[PDB]
């Protein structure tokens, strides 16, 4: 049970530049005036990222979760509440929900319902959800809550550790350098494909605060790292931007002197591919197998030989209509691209309640005393209907069947 | 002569010396001169 | 019909796949089997009817012959090399020159 | 020419190329073909230098 | 009582045995799983809550941190050295000296 | 500064720190990487030399 606001006035998109903000340490190492090269996933400088701005203007759309996510938030008087990561949005698959108290932050991973507009509204009520459904992983935590407040989360997720860095600056985007510093491991492991986020709105209709935030998606990057005297990350240089940064990488230095320095290589790239084979030529015919001016009976049925041919399985679909084709071993999805040592083709003509007996691990006359195929038969069987050729009004007595013998015939 | 080189210069440089090049075949293989 | 596996080159197979050339241009390609890049040129050597392909004295592929059709094709690995920035000292100016 | 003919030289590899290496069979023995391949053209590079 | 084993991290089992530190010493530690040897000492480094262990600029071990008293303790290695021996010709004299 | 450097680098084994390797490793098939090891650094210290 929610409420939809008619008040909405849809606005595209707008895009902010990230200058010089997303990175956090590394790891748990302490350094001291030294300058550190690291691989790693960091957001890149000069990004172009989202902008989301509510104040009627009310609109939280909800973005992919391809590799991560940095969310900042200038902001005043904690209107935003929390975080969701959910692929669907319904009750149907698993989703995440961190949720911060005025006094405490819970996070949770379990499915919930959604309204068509989820949010949080002195304020005594909290609408959200609208499922009581199980959950597998929770804990609670101390609570990380003119303009004056600017708070910048990361979210990982990678060898099935969760991670969770945040930090605050008190006071577009500010061109200024921070140092995001790590609090929260998780062993939760789950794949996210979008995420969703919470606010607080106060009713007057409704009375919104200044609310705004950006999202930005990481990139594994290499990034040269300034420790000063003490172990604060006061500088850091991304060379896969400009030529400079990466004369200032290779001589990992910040100042670089007059002169010319060999950085890296020049390549092409090249587009698509060729994939050029001769032509098809000998093509042993299969018509004189299938379309053959008469057959022979299943006892003494017809045999040939086929090899060092260009067989093209494709043209076959040319006949009378549709009837018997099964195959075994190889599927029939154009398996052509396999070059076999010999094909051995047997036709002959039955009646048509014997179609099924010519077929590994079949019972009959025909499959014993006239044609065995085994177990381990490779390849395929046809039968077409020639009602119209082989039958004759005062009767056809040339094809014959055996019905008696000994013993059974090996395959 | 363009090249503005004494007789003998010419003649040093004189005596010291389809299909691709042997330096072509070099440089076709990340290494430049 | 039934297929055979047995100690043998095994040669019974239908069309492997076709494609059309594309000349000047920095590409991959897989002729009867062998794997490469460069860019194809149309080539003046004259190979003998039963010569396929052709390799120079660094004993590396140089020229290939069209399986469909008999013409001479010359390969040329694409352009390549290092790079390297001028520049001045930053304490004067930022300003950067890239030599290929 | 020296530098260059060490690049068709098996090394005790297989074969000099490496793609179809990697293509004949699982990683964990192709590793090992291309660990030898390189440190072997390695060698080779220093010895020149 | 019931015992699994799945690919799971597989974090309950509980601290093991613990001893006690000694420090102005050249021994051999063990600090969660990480193999060291030295002298242990005070360590006045400004280490930061979630910063364990840092290193130099050789990239080795230069301080710890204590999971039982959350302290940070310098790791030094010992003394040590090369000896040079001063001899004059086994045939004249048999007197020796050394230097460290 | 190049021989510090030569100390933080694998030649293609697991690690670089040798307690990880006995340790995570089983002795009988754990030599070779120790070996590699050991061939690198002495090839670096030749170069060196
Ligand atoms: C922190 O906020 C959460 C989120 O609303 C509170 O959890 C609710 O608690 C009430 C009463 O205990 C329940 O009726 C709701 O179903 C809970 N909702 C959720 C989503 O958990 C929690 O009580 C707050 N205070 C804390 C954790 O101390
Ligand atoms: C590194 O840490 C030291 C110690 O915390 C800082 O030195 C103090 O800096 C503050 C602010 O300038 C002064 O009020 C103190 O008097 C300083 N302490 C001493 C003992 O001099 C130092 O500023 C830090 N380095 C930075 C922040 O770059
Ligand atoms: C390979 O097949 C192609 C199919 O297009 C042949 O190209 C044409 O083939 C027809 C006869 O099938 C000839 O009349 C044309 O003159 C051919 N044109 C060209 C441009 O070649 C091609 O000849 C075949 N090549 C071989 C060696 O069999
Ligand atoms: C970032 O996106 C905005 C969207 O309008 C665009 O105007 C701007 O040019 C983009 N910045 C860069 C550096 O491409
Ligand atoms: C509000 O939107 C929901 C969709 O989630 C819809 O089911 C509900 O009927 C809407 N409210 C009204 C009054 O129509």
């Amino acid at each position: 049970q929610c409420v939809n606001l008619t008040t909405r006035t849809q606005l595209p998109p707008a895009y902010t530049n990230s200058f010089t903000r997303g990175v956090y340490y590394p790891d748990k190492v302490f350094r001291s005036s030294v300058l550190h090269s690291t691989q790693d996933l960091f957001l890149p400088f000069f990004s172009n990222v989202t902008w989301f701005h509510v104040i009627k203007r009310f609109d939280n759309p909800v973005l992919p979760f391809n590799d991560g996510v940095y969310f900042a938030s200038i902001e005043k008087s904690n209107i935003i509440r929390g975080w969701i990561f959910g692929t669907t949005l319904d009750s149907k698959t698993q989703s995440l929900l961190i949720v911060n108290n005025a006094t405490n932050v819970v996070i949770k991973v379990c499915e919930f319902q959604f309204c068509n507009d989820p949010f949080l509204d002195m304020e005594s009520e909290f609408r959200v959800y609208s499922s009581a459904n199980n959950c597998t992983f929770e804990y609670v935590s101390q609570p990380f809550l003119n303009f004056k407040n600017l708070r910048e989360f990361v979210f990982k997720n990678i060898d099935g550790y969760f991670k969770i860095y945040s930090k605050h600056t008190p006071i577009d985007l500010p061109q200024g350098f921070s140092a995001l510093e790590p609090l929260v491991d998780l062993p939760i492991g789950i794949n996210i494909t979008r995420f969703q986020t919470l606010l607080a709105l106060h009713r007057s209709g409704w009375t919104a605060g200044a609310a705004a935030y950006y999202v930005g998606y990481l990139q594994p990057r290499t990034f040269l790292l300034k420790y000063n005297e003490n172990g604060t990350i006061t500088d850091a240089v991304d060379c896969a931007l400009d030529p400079l940064s990466e004369t200032k990488c290779t001589l990992k230095s910040f100042t670089v002197e007059k002169g010319i320095y060999q950085t890296s290589n020049f390549r092409v790239q090249p587009t698509e591919s060729i994939v050029r084979f001769p032509n098809i030529t000998n093509l042993c015919p299969f018509d004189e197998v299938f379309n053959a001016t008469r057959f022979a009976s299943v006892y003494a049925w017809n045999r040939k030989r086929i090899s060092n041919c260009v067989a093209d399985y494709s043209v076959l679909y040319n006949l009378a209509p549709f009837f018997t084709f099964k195959c075994y071993g190889v599927s029939p999805t154009k398996l052509n691209d396999l070059c076999f040592t010999n094909v051995y083709a047997d036709s002959f003509v039955i009646r048509g309640d014997e179609v099924r007996q010519i077929a590994p691990g079949q019972t009959g006359n025909i499959a014993d005393y006239n044609y065995k195929l085994p177990d381990d038969f490779t390849g395929c069987v046809i039968a077409w209907n020639s009602n119209k050729l082989d039958s004759k009004v005062s009767g056809n007595y040339n094809y014959l069947y055996r019905l008696f013998r000994k013993s059974n015939l090996k395959p | 002569k363009p090249s503005k080189r004494s007789p003998i210069e010419d003649l040093l440089f004189n005596k010291v010396t389809a299909a691709r090049d042997l330096i072509c075949a070099q440089k076709f293989k990340g290494l430049t001169v | 019909l039934s297929f055979e596996l047995l100690h043998a080159p095994a040669t019974v197979c239908g069309p492997k796949k076709s494609t059309n050339l594309v000349k000047n241009k920095c590409v991959n390609f897989n002729f009867n089997g062998l794997k490469g890049t460069g860019v194809l040129t149309e080539s003046n050597k004259k190979f003998l009817p039963f010569q396929q392909f052709g390799r120079d004295i660094a004993d590396t592929t140089d020229a290939v012959r069209d399986p469909q059709t008999l013409e001479i094709l010359d390969i040329t690995p694409c352009s390549f090399g290092g790079v390297s920035v001028i520049t001045p000292g930053t304490n004067t100016s930022n300003q950067v020159a890239v030599l290929y | 020419n020296t530098l260059v003919k060490q690049l068709s030289s098996k090394f005790g590899a297989i074969s000099s190329v490496l793609n179809d290496i990697f293509s004949r069979l699982d990683p964990p023995e192709a590793e090992v073909q291309i660990d030898r391949l390189i440190t072997g053209r390695l060698q080779s590079l220093q010895t020149y230098v």
